[PDB]
């Protein structure tokens, strides 16, 4: 919905996790 | 069909100067002329701004800053004479002549 | 005479800032979540 | 939307739960 953590430092990891989550 | 935006500058020879004049200052006062040149008058083409500026020292402004399109009007504020300082001096005093504060004999 | 001063002009912002920013208490919740998909499951 | 996902997840976990 958007998005699930927030993009403090925006990289790679801040993807997968957010769309594990999703 | 826009409305009309305003602004002033205040000693606007703090910040503009002739190109190359200074020195060690590491850079930082020769970008700025150059974005204030290509902001007010660029490719792209603005027609609802209006930039008013003073100044104490004319001579140190920067040529390419005062030429027709950019800064047009140049104005010069003089002393007065005789009825300016009449103008004034009656301009000054009237809220104390509406009170009956000033004496007959001024 | 020989004597001059400088001025300096700093590149300067990086990484993000101390952990006042909000790495840490972002990762706090996880472990609690995870705690309690661990309770569901089991 | 963080407190809206957040909050709607728990609420499913503890409606399983429940």
């Amino acid at each position: 919905s958007g998005g699930f953590i927030r993009r403090v430092t925006n990289d790679a990891r801040e993807n997968e996790m957010d769309e594990n989550l999703e | 069909n826009s409305g009309l935006h305003i602004i002033i500058f205040d000693e606007i020879d703090a910040i503009c100067k002739q190109r190359g004049s200074m020195a060690g200052s590491t850079g930082v006062h020769d970008t700025v002329v150059n974005q204030l040149l290509s902001k007010i008058d660029g490719v792209e083409q603005l027609n609802n701004i209006l930039v008013i500026g003073m100044t104490n020292r004319p001579d140190l402004i920067d040529e390419a800053l005062l030429r027709p399109g950019r800064l047009e009007v140049k104005m010069e504020i003089g002393l007065p004479d005789e009825k300016g300082r009449l103008q004034i001096l009656h301009i000054h005093t009237a809220r104390m002549r509406g009170h009956q504060l000033l004496s007959a004999d001024v | 005479n020989p004597a001059i001063f400088a001025s300096g002009i700093i590149m300067d912002s990086s990484i993000s800032k101390q952990a006042l920013s909000e790495i840490e208490t972002r990762h706090s919740e996880i472990i609690k979540l995870e705690n309690s998909i661990r309770e569901l499951h089991d």
